[PDB]
């Protein structure tokens, strides 16, 4: 199609359209006209990605100003989803237009999933791979190699071929999805990571995960060339706040503290030996401190920066010397005092939580070490290590942990809160004190971007209610609109199976435990569904331990034998690799004959990015409703902050979060409108939350479908599956809900110009 | 898998099919043991039967359920050889090498029928399936424990042999944490995790064992009007309606009709010498298949010598049946011989016509 | 308020010859209780009905029956043109009870093997009456589907109360992409009409394929009675047919000559074909107030026309559903009867 938005050619890649998509285009354009934020809940039953990209590409390529687009999907999985879809859009746009492209748009993830060097990438832990690539191609090992040709220094050489040809120019012209990028850069033997990383200065539109936007420890290279004005799109933004918090929290365990002790000892050895060999350079660095923050080589570092800056991006940093810390031995002694104070405060008997200011004063009491010198510890340690040009980091992992802790707790205040839990009550009365440190205000991490960028979007197939986010994140919006699934047919059957056959209220709320009534009830539910649905089914237990116990003692009964007799079982397990393997076998079985069941965790990785299309998902479940307070009081503290700072009570917030995750789980089971699928729930408490759900889910959830028993549930879903199976394709009722090629939109809404 | 020459040469398959049907083996031998047909062409007629049989044979059952089930759906019959005993155990063997190996190793001694499977219950059906027995009946001894130890690392290496570089849509590994280097929290107790890995491993092994791909006008109106009038002219004396008029005409009509009734009645919609009847039936079947092969070949075409052999044999068969009729007339007399000649008239005519047609074609080709 | 097909848009080609290999489903699933006796008994009963019907309307084709028990496909009737054999086979099966899981893959492979001898002009087909919600394959399936579509073997399946993704892929795949053949049912009557519509030949929009003249000859009945003698079953049979060319007796059939192997037919089979090729235009329902036509039937003489102004009764409709080309009326019963049983339109015959 090529219709108009009263100025904008739109090269929508499909002959068909959807109505909701057209409204989406209209409203997002209206947003881009006037600087605002205007969160927009478009049900995932449609294609939100196609609408977003089509309109935004057309806008950027039509007006002359907003030259760059930033797209932040939650996980690299959705990164490549957006990438492949964008590539197809681009091909369509060229095909309809000839060649008017001149367009580049690149994904951006990390070394671990990009480093092509065989031996390097053979490593598993991402941090190690990062370190290996750093050493193999640093500003220093290159000098060691070139000045001293020797077997000591090797290189990916992909960095070298880049240095030869790629950093004069760019990749040919494509919007390279990771499949395409990896294939090509394998052929031409390049290092994809550095390729895209340097390329950022030229890509018309960039796609990268949230962390690269909010995690200050990697959101450093944000080069306002990237936007300065750009139009920014948050896809799948319902889990924003937790990304901020997890980007700003921090953990401590006595064992890591002892590791830091070992690292400090190794540091003493290193400084001793080097100052025996060379100290004049160390004094030169003393002078480079005394002149200023040493930005000339604490910041002008093509390859150097060792310890990231966990504080917000340099906003809350001074630039003078850290006074006495200028001496390296002084610094080591400072860290010694710090770690010992941490140990003794760690031996505290029971739970204790403090404001950072309070803890700061207490440390001052025990050892008068001031805040201002403390803040500089991170870069101090990092550049000291650079001056030490150490051969390994594993010894210093705990050191950088402590540096991060010091910087955070010395920098921010009155938004964060310490807490010292001496143990894990799930195995209480054991030695395992943890110095948990976390933020409370989600807005802190976001605030810089809403400060920087002007026109931003928020979009998800699940966001609800559309007012909690302006509250929590403390940001101004314009258009807070929700879109309704205009369907000429039912197409999915939300239910609330509150009572099993025993007509007994059920949930996971009681405990994390057994109560054979509940267990047998759920097992009956699951097995009858496994009998009835065709290939493809999911479940979403509320928490991992819950699944572990439940399935263990299901296997105790014979319940699993029956579902074995019908379909396949594919559990969800903590190691990511095996999880991916299981998931792909699930897909392979669904599209094959045998039906297959995958049971996972709502909070877990599976729900985050994985998609469940027509075949791959028919009948999700929600065994229980996901809640967190199973574990300790960090949620309690954050909720305290919530109540005092925002006019929000506990159960309100808890229910809101729970329904957020529930909707995120549920929305996965549809892709288009041709798709369909049951979406059951299961708990007594669900019945009253019917309003918390996103609108388009609520519409399909009629009143009569509440607190149904399992038996009537099976009846209804049987009738559904049969009815949907029919080829109910009048194709004239689809002129209502499809707005066919170039005309029904044109006719209908060009008349609706009223 | 199935080819014309393949079924032609599948001699063991062909003899198995001979064993399949008494009628089949009978007709075949009397086409062979009677110095008749080489089996090659005999099957060349019957090929579809061979194909069908072969396919009905080599039909591997699925793995899947019964394979699994052999560990789950099989927990009761503690008696002797239970349901699908050999079938279930072979499903086990394809399903799990370890049990097959242990049973084989425990053939020369320690019978795996009763006591082997009894100890197997404990050992395996605790190892696989349900939770770690650990305590309780630790009968997993000797071969059981050894194979346990084996199977541990064995399943390990299998799982190792399973790892693909999954396409980057699903790549949860690269998805999780391998973007950043972050600091979270985590808060969501050993054992049973192994149970979950067990079910995953079983399913994936199953699926992989399946990806393995193993006058007109004027006078017309005048007469019409005349008749119309006649009708309108009162008339229509149904009394005068013929009745039959000429008694003679009536009689003649009756004659015609009784003649036709007789002729069509002749349609009465039981041989004497049952042994000679069966013998003649065998002869008919023989001559029928013989002619079958000719009327195949004489139509189709370069295997002229094969046609020549067929024709010589057919002429021999014709003379044979002539002698058969002679002997029948001699022994059974006339009435029985007449009945035999009647029973064999159609086939005899057909083969004679085939012979004449071949003679004509041979003369045409030669002259 | 009408439920009519708008128009027929392949009234130019069908597969007149057929070789349909119906495959039943005899597996543990078919033992649930949704259809009155069970799935299985009702299935086999309707299967018998369909066998009779299909061998009537397509009286020149063959057919073979396949079950799916214990994950195995066990042929229960060779591909043959005599309805009675298949009928008896089904009779035998119906007293036997299902077990094991349906191995769709094995049945598919057995069919593909089975239909090899069928010559090019003859057309192949399969009809899976799939009842369960799973399969159990000893091999790759997409391998088989690819082999199938390579061997030009259309497939139509009639699922029971669900939709299975692989089956949908299967139908969409073999039938030149055009997906319409995975119809699944929602009622027993729906099932009867399902089989009924399975009876007819199958067009979608045929690719331009080889069209080939086929040699065949017609027989002449025999006269004698005591001379009972047979060359297709080697018995005494009081009188039959003669191959015009092979010139040997053959018990009553449209069968293939067992001596010289050429097809035998009378004509009435060809007449059935003719009926299927070029059907009639669907009879139109005349306007309620705009008809002003004769108040009777035409083919019959029915008195069911109207009522002339009766508030709601006359406002309903005017039973005058009248065919187009002859433009003569016909009551509903007459139109149903014409379009179902006899296809010579009464008036359109006469002019
Ligand atoms: S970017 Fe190049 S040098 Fe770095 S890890 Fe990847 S392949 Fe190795
Ligand atoms: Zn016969
Ligand atoms: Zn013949
Ligand atoms: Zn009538
Ligand atoms: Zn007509």
């Amino acid at each position: 199609m090529k219709f108009y938005i009263d100025d904008l050619p739109v090269l929508f890649p499909y002959p068909k359209i959807y109505p909701e998509q057209y409204n989406y285009m209209c409203d997002i354009k209206k947003t881009l006209d006037v600087g605002g934020n205007s969160i927009l809940e478009m049900p995932s039953g449609t294609g939100k990605t196609v609408s977003l990209l089509s309109l935004t590409i057309a806008y950027q390529m039509h007006y002359p100003e907003h030259r760059k687009i930033i797209y932040c999907s939650r996980t690299m999985s959705e990164i490549e989803k957006a990438l492949v879809e964008l590539e197809n859009l681009m091909d369509y746009r060229t095909k309809e237009l000839g060649y008017q492209e001149d367009f580049r748009g690149l994904g951006l993830t990390s070394r671990k999933n990009l480093c092509l060097h065989p031996e390097v990438s053979k490593e598993r832990k991402g941090t190690v791979v990062d370190e290996k690539c750093r050493r193999m191609t640093n500003g220093q090992a290159k000098r060691k190699l070139e000045e001293d040709p020797e077997a000591n220094v090797e290189l990916c050489e992909y960095h070298e071929n880049l240095y030869n040809i790629e950093v004069e120019d760019y990749l040919p012209k494509g919007v390279f999805s990771f499949e395409k990028l990896l294939k090509y850069c394998e052929e031409k033997t390049l290092c994809p990571y550095f390729i895209v990383r340097r390329m950022i200065s030229l890509c018309n539109i960039i796609i990268y995960s949230y962390h690269y936007l909010l995690d200050p420890k990697i959101a450093e290279r944000v080069s306002n060339e990237v936007s300065k004005d750009s139009i920014v799109i948050f896809d799948e933004a319902h889990n924003i706040d937790n990304v901020c918090i997890e980007s700003l929290s921090l953990d401590l365990t006595t064992d890591a503290l002892r590791r830091a002790t070992r690292g400090a000892n190794a540091l003493d050895e290193r400084i001793s030996e080097v100052r025996k060999v060379d100290s004049q350079k160390l004094q030169d660095e003393y002078e480079k401190l005394v002149q200023g923050l040493h930005s000339a080589d604490i910041l002008t570092d093509q390859e150097e920066p060792f310890v990231e800056t966990p504080v917000l991006p340099q906003d809350l940093l001074t630039e003078a010397i850290p006074g006495n810390i200028r001496r390296a031995e002084h610094f080591v002694s400072f860290l010694k005092r710090l770690i010992e104070y941490l140990k003794t405060r760690m031996k505290v008997l029971h739970v204790i939580s403090e404001t950072p200011k309070s803890f700061l004063q207490h440390l001052k009491q025990l050892t008068f070490i001031e805040r201002k010198p403390l803040r500089f510890c991170s870069e101090r340690l990092s550049l000291l290590v650079r001056t030490l040009e150490v051969t390994e980091v594993e010894d210093f992992t705990a050191l950088k942990d402590i540096a991060t802790f010091a910087t955070l707790i010395s920098t921010y205040e009155e938004g964060f809160l310490l807490i010292i839990e001496p143990y894990e009550i799930e195995n209480a009365a054991v030695p395992n004190p943890i110095m948990r440190f976390t933020c409370l205000d989600a807005s802190i991490a976001i605030k810089p971007v809403f400060e920087r960028f002007s026109s931003v979007i928020i979009t998800s197939g699940t966001i609800s209610p559309l007012d909690m986010y302006p509250r929590m994140l403390n940001f101004k919006t314009v258009l807070q609109k929700s879109y309704a699934m205009t369907l000429a047919k039912k197409s999915f059957l939300p239910m609330i199976i509150t009572k099993g056959s025993d007509q007994v209220a059920i949930s996971s709320r009681f405990e994390i435990r057994n109560d054979p009534s509940i267990v047998r009830n759920y097992g009956s539910m699951l097995v009858e569904f496994a009998k009835i649905t065709p290939d493809g089914m999911v479940v979403f237990f509320p928490s991992y331990l819950y699944m572990e116990s439940i399935v263990s003692m299901w296997q105790t009964m014979g319940i699993l034998d029956e579902v074995w007799k019908h379909k396949l079982i594919l559990v969800e397990t903590p190691d990511a690799q095996e999880t991916s393997l299981a998931l792909e076998t699930y897909r392979k079985a669904c599209s094959n004959g045998r039906g297959a069941i995958l049971l996972s965790v709502a909070r877990g990785k599976v729900s985050e990015g994985i998609d469940f299309d027509h075949q791959y998902g028919r009948t999700v479940l929600m065994i229980g409703i996901p809640f967190q307070y199973t574990e300790s009081r960090i949620l309690k503290a954050r909720l305290e902050f919530m109540r005092e700072n925002y006019r929000i009570r506990e159960n309100d917030f808890l229910s809101f979060d729970a329904m957020r995750h529930a909707a995120q789980c549920l929305g996965r089971v549809l892709r288009g409108k041709d798709d369909y699928g049951v979406m059951v729930l299961a708990d007594r408490r669900f019945s009253r939350k019917r309003s918390q759900l996103p609108k388009w889910i609520a519409q399909g959830l009629s009143d009569a479908d509440l607190n149904l028993s399992t038996d009537m549930a099976i009846s209804n879903t049987k009738q559904f599956l049969r009815t949907m199976a029919q080829p109910t394709d009048p194709k004239d009722q689809e002129g209502v809900s499809v707005w066919s090629y170039e005309d029904l939109i044109k006719h209908q809404n060009s008349r609706k110009d009223q | 898998s199935l080819s014309k020459e393949k079924l032609l040469t599948n001699l063991k398959l062909q003899q198995s099919l001979l064993k399949g049907n008494k009628v089949l083996m009978k007709v075949f031998q009397e086409t062979v043991i009677n110095a008749g047909l080489p089996p090659s062409e005999f099957w060349s007629t019957r090929i579809p039967l061979l194909r069908a049989f072969a396919l009905s044979t080599s039909q591997k059952v699925g793995p899947y359920n019964v394979l699994s089930t052999i560990k789950p759906v099989a927990s009761s019959e503690n008696k002797v050889n239970v349901n699908l005993s050999r079938e279930k155990i072979l499903n086990i063997f394809e399903n799990y090498p370890i049990v097959k190996k242990a049973y084989t190793d425990n053939v020369p001694k320690n019978f795996k029928e009763p006591e082997f499977w009894a100890r197997f219950f404990s050992s395996k059906l605790f190892r696989k399936l349900r939770g770690e027995k650990i305590m309780q009946n630790d009968r997993g001894d000797v071969i059981i424990d050894r194979y346990l130890t084996l199977d541990q690392e064995f399943d390990r290496k299998d799982d190792d042999m399973l790892l693909h570089p999954v396409k980057k849509i699903i790549d949860l590994d690269g998805n999780i944490q391998d973007d950043p280097v972050v600091r979270g929290n985590r808060p969501d107790s050993d054992g049973t995790v192994d149970i979950l890995k067990g079910m995953n491993r079983l399913s994936e092994k199953m699926i992989m064992a399946l990806k393995n791909e193993y006058s007109n006008q004027q006078m017309l109106q005048q007469l019409s009007l005349v008749m119309d009038n006649l009708i309108n002219k009162l008339d229509l004396n149904q009394v005068v309606p013929n009745n039959e008029v000429s008694n003679k005409i009536n009689k003649r009509v009756i004659t015609a009709i009784k003649i036709n009734a007789k002729q069509a009645k002749h349609n009465n919609v039981e041989v004497k010498s049952t042994l000679p009847i069966d013998l003649l039936e065998s002869c008919r079947m023989l001559h029928t298949t013989c002619c079958e092969f000719l009327k195949h070949f004489y139509i189709h075409q370069k295997q002229a010598s094969t046609v020549k052999k067929l024709y010589n044999h057919l002429k021999d068969c014709i003379e044979k049946l002539n002698e058969l009729f002679q002997d029948v007339l001699n022994g059974d007399g006339e009435s029985m011989s007449n009945t035999c000649t009647a029973y064999l008239k159609p086939v005899l005519n057909s083969i004679t016509l085939a012979t004449h047609k071949y003679d004509e074609y041979f003369n045409e080709y030669n002259n | 308020k009408k439920r009519t097909a708008k128009k027929n848009i392949t009234p130019y080609q069908r597969g007149i010859i057929r070789s349909l290999i119906l495959t039943l489903d005899c597996s543990e699933a078919m033992l649930e209780k949704d259809l009155r006796p069970n799935r299985h008994a009702m299935i086999i009963q309707y299967a018998i009905d369909f066998v009779h019907e299909f061998f009537d309307q397509n009286p020149i084709s063959q057919m073979g029956i396949i079950i799916m028990r214990n994950g195995l496909a066990q042929l229960v009737s060779q591909v043959s043109g005599n309805p009675q054999d298949h009928i008896d086979a089904l009779k035998s099966i119906r007293k036997q009870e299902p077990k094991g899981n349906p191995s769709l893959q094995n049945a598919l492979e057995m069919a593909r093997g089975l239909l090899l001898p069928v010559p090019a002009h003859c057309t192949r087909e399969v009809l899976i009456v799939f009842g369960s919600l799973s399969t159990t394959d000893p091999g790759d399936i997409h391998q088989t589907i690819d082999s199938l579509v390579s061997e030009k073997i259309r497939v139509k399946v009639l699922g029971l109360s669900a939709q299975v993704a692989i089956c949908k892929e299967l139908c969409k795949a073999t039938n030149y992409g055009d997906e319409s053949f995975y119809k699944i049912l929602l009622d027993e009557t729906h099932l009867k009409e399902l089989f009924n519509e399975a009876v007819t030949p199958l067009p979608v929009n045929k690719i331009n394929k080889g069209f080939t003249l086929v040699k065949m000859g017609f027989p002449t009945r025999i006269f004698e009675d005591t001379p009972t003698f047979c060359s297709c079953h080697s018995k005494l049979v009081y009188g039959g047919y003669f191959c015009p060319n092979c010139h040997s007796k053959v018990c009553s059939l449209p069968t293939v000559c067992p001596c010289c192997d050429l097809m035998l037919i009378l004509s009435t089979h060809l007449a059935r074909s003719y009926h299927h090729l070029m059907p009639l235009k669907t009879f139109a329902e005349v306007p309620t107030t705009e008809k002003f036509r004769s108040e009777d039937c035409f083919s019959c003489q029915s008195r069911f026309p109207i009522l002339k102004n009766h508030k709601n009764g006359k406002l309903l409709t005017s039973s005058r559903y009248r065919c187009e080309d002859c433009k003569q009326e016909f009551c509903v019963d007459c139109d149903v009867f014409i379009h179902e049983i006899l296809h010579n339109c009464p008036g359109c015959e006469s002019k």
